[PDB]
């Protein structure tokens, strides 16, 4: 199922990293993106939540206990700000 | 002058009112993104917010508390707004 | 769910909370715990002490600017390491 | 008058800035410090609050709507982490 996704530069680098080095995580991310597409930004797996403060307008879903998918939806198009916690 | 998230309004009620009207207050904080400070004679007060707003606050805190992650998010959201992006078909 | 360090989340349903509301207000103030009150229709709420609410919003305010957050982190790291300035000041 | 205070490097630079250029602010900070000394970390003017997350162990008091005195107390000695908001 082709899904057109817009990445931030840093989110893409992390997605590419997961693609090569952590398959269970790219699988989970892809599942969250599918759920966002079918169900909308606030429904489905990953415990969707609205973000506040300067993250207003974005949402987070749990990739795992540590990593979050931070995204928004614009004209039915998914945009990813982050898919990995940066330290 | 306490702090309140954007788009939220703090309401102040006393314990007797709150105990009589608890269900109505639970509806109010969920429907309108408002919060209720319930007062007590001995100032051992509480704040009532929707579970969703609670989770939103803790999720926001979690993501922002590491300055490097906060900067990664701020930069990335700025990139997306300016079209400095990568668009790719991914098979899902 | 996420919980501030040193806090514990307690789950109660609505009939219970409205009967025991004053006891729960004491509990969250005394022990820095928090209570999720459940609703038959999932329109739930979280009850916390006013102090813990103010603490969370104050923490948010200070941390929300990455530059202020780094200024606070570095300064608290400096203080813990003796990397400090000690001055007598008059009021 | 005399009150021995431990500053962080950056907090001190900001305190010295206020000294030359904003005496309204140094007066407020000094009053907050006197209140901490007399009343303890959680009592007195400025709406004292305990901080959480990585600021655990420190407190905030309001210099004005914008700036916070971020501090702690160790064996009855006041330590200042910040007295000006950094952008």
């Amino acid at each position: 199922a082709r899904l057109n996704i817009t990445f931030s530069p840093q989110a893409f680098e992390d997605y590419k990293y997961f693609q090569q080095n952590n398959k269970k995580m790219v699988k989970k991310i892809n599942e969250l993106l599918k759920s966002i597409d079918r169900n909308g930004a606030l429904e489905g797996i990953g415990k969707p939540e609205k973000l506040k403060s300067n993250l207003t307008g974005y949402y987070s879903r749990r990739i795992n206990h540590e990593h979050r998918l931070v995204y928004t939806v614009d004209d039915n198009h998914i945009k990813i700000a982050s898919c990995k916690y940066h330290y | 002058s306490g702090l309140v998230p954007r788009g939220s309004h703090m309401i102040i009620k006393n314990y007797s009112y709150a105990r009589q009207n608890l269900k109505a207050l639970m509806t109010k904080v969920n429907d309108d993104s408002d919060m209720v400070t319930v007062t007590s004679t001995d100032d051992k007060n509480v704040v009532i917010m929707s579970e969703s707003d609670y989770n939103s606050m803790m999720e926001t805190l979690y993501l922002q508390q590491n300055p490097n992650n906060a900067e990664h998010l701020a930069q990335s959201i700025a990139d997306l707004e300016r079209g400095k992006t990568i668009t790719k078909d991914i098979d899902v």
